[PDB]
RNA sequence: UGUGGACCCGCCCCUUGGGGUGUGUCCAAAGGGCUUUGCCCGCUUCCGGAUGGGCCCGCGUCCCAUCAGCUAGUUGGUGGGGUAAUGGCCCACCAAGGCGACGACGGGUAGCCGGUCUGAGAGGAUGGCCGGCCACAGGGGCACUGAGACACGGGCCCCACUCCUACGGGAGGCAGCAGUUAGGAAUCUUCCGCAAUGGGCGCAAGCCUGACGGAGCGACGCCGCUUGGAGGAAGAAGCCCUUCGGGGUGUAAACUCCUGAACCCGGGACGAAACCCCCGACGAGGGGACUGACGGUACCGGGGUAAUAGCGCCGGCCAACUCCGUGCCAGCAGCCGCGGUAAUACGGAGGGCGCGAGCGUUACCCGGAUUCACUGGGCGUAAAGGGCGUGUAGGCGGCCUGGGGCGUCCCAUGUGAAAGACCACGGCUCAACCGUGGGGGAGCGUGGGAUACGCUCAGGCUAGACGGUGGGAGAGGGUGGUGGAAUUCCCGGAGUAGCGGUGAAAUGCGCAGAUACCGGGAGGAACGCCGAUGGCGAAGGCAGCCACCUGGUCCACCCGUGACGCUGAGGCGCGAAAGCGUGGGGAGCAAACCGGAUUAGAUACCCGGGUAGUCCACGCCCUAAACGAUGCGCGCUAGGUCUCUGGGUCUCCUGGGGGCCGAAGCUAACGCGUUAAGCGCGCCGCCUGGGGAGUACGGCCGCAAGGCUGAAACUCAAAGGAAUUGACGGGGGCCCGCACAAGCGGUGGAGCAUGU
RNA sequence: GCGGUGAAUACGUUCCCGGGCCUUGUACACACCGCCCGUCACGCCAUGGGAGCGGGCUCUACCCGAAGUCGCCGGGAGCCUACGGGCAGGCGCCGAGGGUAGGGCCCGUGACUGGGGCGAAGUCGUAACAAGGUAGCUGUACCGGAAGGUGCGGCUGGAUCACUUUCU
RNA sequence: AUAA
RNA sequence: CAUACC
């Protein structure tokens, strides 16, 4: 079975990536949902939406890459690059917001999930959560 | 591994025998000499080696090596050891202290004195 | 006497034995001193405070599972005893409980902590000075007295040891300060003082303190300080090297002047102002007196001498090279390694480098070692995927909504002693050392809040999983049956001199007629072609044909259930071959064995025989190169091509399975690459340098053979993987050469010449 | 060095010796005159099994049991008394330790004995690495001075294929 | 035979 | 090259 779905997706986005589709499904909850919200609103992709196939409900992906580049091998900058799950089953990761991870020197981000809802690691620092450190993102 | 299975079992720490059962821990251990003999190398080497067999106050039969060109050790001079391999006669873990006990320091050295173990030649 | 307290019973409040209240009963005392009618110190009962304790609880606290079962006061009940007090603390009676893989029970090791060392940190190691708690006082028990002891310098008893002994009997207890002795690599004075601080008793004066404050020994450690400072040759002597010119030690020395550690003389402490005494009141307050172990020390002033330098190193790592001696010796060596007659690696010398009242060595801890990896590792071939399944516990778990608020987060608050650690300002001339202040702090307690994610409870869903219906391919498994080819043997026929076998042979078979050939028969075993580029199975493995019994699977329909899922320590089953037990069988083949060859030998390869065995049934054994040397599940990430098997609109599309090539990507490389060794998540298993060793031991299993589990001493500096360039092969392919072959003349014999 | 006379034979590349290029395997690199294996001999070292001796700890049952608390008695059977009672003494439970029987564990010692690991130049062969000259390795079974050989089955981590031919 |  | 044995 599918047993982190969040990795799933996470995963999912860095497959597609790497070989510069266009876009890429998830299917899809409210939490993936949440996640992509942030993604999206701090530049990582382009956003994403409800589509629907074979009558079961996805989240399309909508991705976003560098421009063309030079010499040989001319495959554009990544924009996410690099996306990886902290908290996982049977690991999880919760911290106080004294622990709220400095990702990259804030370069990159930190999605955490705290009872204020999903948000990114300046948003609870400068909000005062912490909660379960769900994944770096740079 | 998982971490479930390093939960259920963990990380085993490292025990490290020592290479000199010189017991007490002790920097050094007296003995007596139950044989002074003399014993070829190995590997490229050749030559005939200095060592003593020595019986420990530690309660212990070891056989040590007697650094330095001359010595004066016989099969009943009480001597004192102190560790450190001969890397090449194996099984020769310990050293003799040369200038304790029965063990004569070396004559007429003037470099590395105090290994050896010789006063100071003394004049103006 | 009864302020008041204690006890029984009743009543109120409270909620565990807390606080009232009524009757009844029970329970008090001690005197001493004077400045002698009032003070000082005592005594008695009760309530409260302070300080110190007892007991109980949550959580935390090393190693071995080669210690898996443990327990009879054991687990709980009732009633007692006991205590300051709860309690199987102890006792009687009753119930039959209690604990354990979240590691009981046993074994091993250890005082625990604040802290200490190390580390970027996480971690690792440690618990020595100092402070807190615990335990012990020759070993084992025990109580007495007390507010407190089961009592280090108190009591009793038993034990071991030393001492006295008139033979019956007694006496001791440094793990208090010193000190002796023993063991050891190794650890101090039988010092001074109660002046300060603290303690005990005393109204006080005082007394007692080996607590303590000081001195003493030891470079054992830290910190501070000296062995001098400025001039001084184009550069003495000696020693060193040399290209025979020189170059080095080197401004170093000598020597010129300048300060003046040591040492001498003089002054000389702080630490000490209280207790006591006087005025006031024996209060507040004021006045007075006494007191220094350290110590004639610290410190201040004058006088004043050029006045200890060692140890390690110099092949690389690793700062620093030249002669001589040695000759695989003598030696060095942390690792790699130096020495075999020209040694920057050994021993000396000159020179040089590094530290310096020290410098080296050995021992031990952390580090580098992401080398037990949580941070932060791995397992196709380097060490490592369990032989395969089924499944227990456990771990983990799709989408939507609501409750709760266990995890998680947040606010407030309590605790986190001092010392130490961090920072500042201070005191010793600095520092070491010490004083003052500030700051931080993991973790636990409480009160309030948040609800995304995890958890749980209640509903809902269909996309995971299972089911239904129709259809398919298969050496998947078990039982009965049956078919033809061959080998062997037996009978008959015909036929005669050999057959067989090898490099060559022999042993062997054959005139009792073999070999070849024909016909008939018995049997045991295995299934040619079809057939692999194939199929089936979880693995081991599975192939003549037929029938029955039976397992897995794939597709289409999108019909039903509604998260029923994944993985899986133990357990249970399965598991080529060989091997074992009991019967059976036995054609061919064939360990052992018996012969023939070969050979230097030939306990082998080759040849002729041949027993177990190979086959069956039943029962064991449980292994393997049990291999894709690649655990299972799910999701994601170009394509091309070949093939097996479904379905559909059937140039092709769409599933499942088997190959090859390759995108991205990965990999040490080789390689892998939708059948991952890519990108991810869940779970199990396993690895931690080589040898010793899959050994010993212990356990468990087996009839056995053995299997499973599985070390240590000791020992090495490697062992390894992949690839590269060579050389090599009794590997391939291509090709040369008087290389052979084809030729013609020689040498090897003779006599002599010449060389050895 | 010089001229005179003046031949034979070569089918062919299988063998013998060398050499070049390409390819394959490799455990070789002072490079096959390479590497390497095991028994055995000499020597040093740690160690398993072990009849029997010496010592420690613990458990079970039975018996003896000091001190001491606690319990019962305390009597014309001792002392005290206010007659209530106290004390002395006595018995008993428990109880340190001791002994008899059986068992479990831990250390020393040890006749005899099994293998191990190391140590330039002792011995026998030549198993492995090239198709290592019989592919190798492997589980198992028997056999042999030794490496090893053979059976059966498995693996490829085998070169791809025409009498034995050891050592450097 | 052994060491380079 | 320097050694070791028959
Ligand atoms: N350590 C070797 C072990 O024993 C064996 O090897 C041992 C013996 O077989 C071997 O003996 C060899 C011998 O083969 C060879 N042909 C001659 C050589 N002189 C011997 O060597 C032995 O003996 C001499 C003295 O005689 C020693 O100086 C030398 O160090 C030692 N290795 O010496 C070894 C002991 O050092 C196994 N083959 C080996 O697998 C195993 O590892
Ligand atoms: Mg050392
Ligand atoms: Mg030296
Ligand atoms: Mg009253
Ligand atoms: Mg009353
Ligand atoms: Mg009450
Ligand atoms: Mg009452
Ligand atoms: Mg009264
Ligand atoms: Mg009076
Ligand atoms: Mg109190
Ligand atoms: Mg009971
Ligand atoms: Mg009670
Ligand atoms: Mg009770
Ligand atoms: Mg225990
Ligand atoms: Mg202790
Ligand atoms: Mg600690
Ligand atoms: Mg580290
Ligand atoms: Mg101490
Ligand atoms: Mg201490
Ligand atoms: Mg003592
Ligand atoms: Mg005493
Ligand atoms: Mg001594
Ligand atoms: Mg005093
Ligand atoms: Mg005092
Ligand atoms: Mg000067
Ligand atoms: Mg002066
Ligand atoms: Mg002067
Ligand atoms: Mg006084
Ligand atoms: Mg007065
Ligand atoms: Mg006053
Ligand atoms: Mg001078
Ligand atoms: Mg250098
Ligand atoms: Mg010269
Ligand atoms: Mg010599
Ligand atoms: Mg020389
Ligand atoms: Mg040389
Ligand atoms: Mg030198
Ligand atoms: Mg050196
Ligand atoms: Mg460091
Ligand atoms: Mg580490
Ligand atoms: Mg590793
Ligand atoms: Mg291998
Ligand atoms: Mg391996
Ligand atoms: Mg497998
Ligand atoms: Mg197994
Ligand atoms: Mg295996
Ligand atoms: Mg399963
Ligand atoms: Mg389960
Ligand atoms: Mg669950
Ligand atoms: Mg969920
Ligand atoms: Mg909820
Ligand atoms: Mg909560
Ligand atoms: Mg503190
Ligand atoms: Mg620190
Ligand atoms: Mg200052
Ligand atoms: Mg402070
Ligand atoms: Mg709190
Ligand atoms: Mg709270
Ligand atoms: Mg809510
Ligand atoms: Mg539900
Ligand atoms: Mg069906
Ligand atoms: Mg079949
Ligand atoms: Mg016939
Ligand atoms: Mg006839
Ligand atoms: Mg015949
Ligand atoms: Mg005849
Ligand atoms: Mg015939
Ligand atoms: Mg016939
Ligand atoms: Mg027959
Ligand atoms: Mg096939
Ligand atoms: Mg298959
Ligand atoms: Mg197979
Ligand atoms: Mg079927
Ligand atoms: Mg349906
Ligand atoms: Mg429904
Ligand atoms: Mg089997
Ligand atoms: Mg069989
Ligand atoms: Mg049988
Ligand atoms: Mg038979
Ligand atoms: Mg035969
Ligand atoms: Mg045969
Ligand atoms: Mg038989
Ligand atoms: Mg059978
Ligand atoms: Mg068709
Ligand atoms: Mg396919
Ligand atoms: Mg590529
Ligand atoms: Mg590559
Ligand atoms: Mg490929
Ligand atoms: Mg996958
Ligand atoms: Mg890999
Ligand atoms: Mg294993
Ligand atoms: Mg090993
Ligand atoms: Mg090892
Ligand atoms: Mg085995
Ligand atoms: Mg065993
Ligand atoms: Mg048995
Ligand atoms: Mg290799
Ligand atoms: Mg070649
Ligand atoms: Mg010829
Ligand atoms: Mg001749
Ligand atoms: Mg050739
Ligand atoms: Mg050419
Ligand atoms: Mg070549
Ligand atoms: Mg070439
Ligand atoms: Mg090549
Ligand atoms: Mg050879
Ligand atoms: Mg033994
Ligand atoms: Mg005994
Ligand atoms: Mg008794
Ligand atoms: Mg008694
Ligand atoms: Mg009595
Ligand atoms: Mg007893
Ligand atoms: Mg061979
Ligand atoms: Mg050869
Ligand atoms: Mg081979
Ligand atoms: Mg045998
Ligand atoms: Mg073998
Ligand atoms: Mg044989
Ligand atoms: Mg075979």
């Amino acid at each position: 079975m599918l047993t982190d779905p969040i990795a799933d997706m996470l995963t999912r986005i860095r497959n597609a990536t790497r070989v510069y589709k266009e876009s890429t499904d998830v299917p899809a909850s409210r939490f993936k949902e949440e996640i992509l919200r942030i993604l999206a609103r701090e530049g990582f992709i382009k956003g994403y939406e409800r589509v629907d196939v074979d009558g079961k409900p996805y989240l399309r992906v909508y991705l976003k890459y560098g421009p063309r580049r030079q010499g040989p091998d001319p495959r554009p900058e990544q924009v996410i690059h690099h996306i990886r799950r902290i908290s996982k089953p049977g690991r999880r990761v919760y911290v106080g917001v004294k622990e709220i991870p400095r990702v990259r020197r804030g370069l990159g981000i930190a999605i955490l999930s705290t009872s204020k809802g999903v948000l990114t690691d300046r948003e609870a620092r400068k909000l005062g959560v912490g909660g379960e450190l769900i994944c770096e993102v740079w | 591994p998982t971490i479930n299975q390093l939960v259920r079992k963990g990380r085993e720490k490292v025990r490290k025998k020592s290479k000199v059962p010189a017991l007490k821990g002790a920097p050094f251990r007296r003995g007596v000499c139950t044989v002074v003999r003399t014993v070829t190398p190995k590997k490229p080497n050749s030559a005939l080696r200095k060592v003593a067999k020595v019986r420990l106050t530690s309660g212990y039969e070891v056989t040590a090596y007697i650094p330095g060109e001359g010595h004066n050790l016989q099969e009943h001079s009480v001597v004192l050891i102190r560790g450190g391999r001969v890397k090449d006669l194996p099984g020769v873990r310990y050293h003799i202290v040369r200038g304790v006990y029965d063990a004569a320091g070396v004559k007429d050295r003037k470099k590395s004195r105090s290994k050896y173990g010789t006063k100071k030649p003394k004049e103006a």
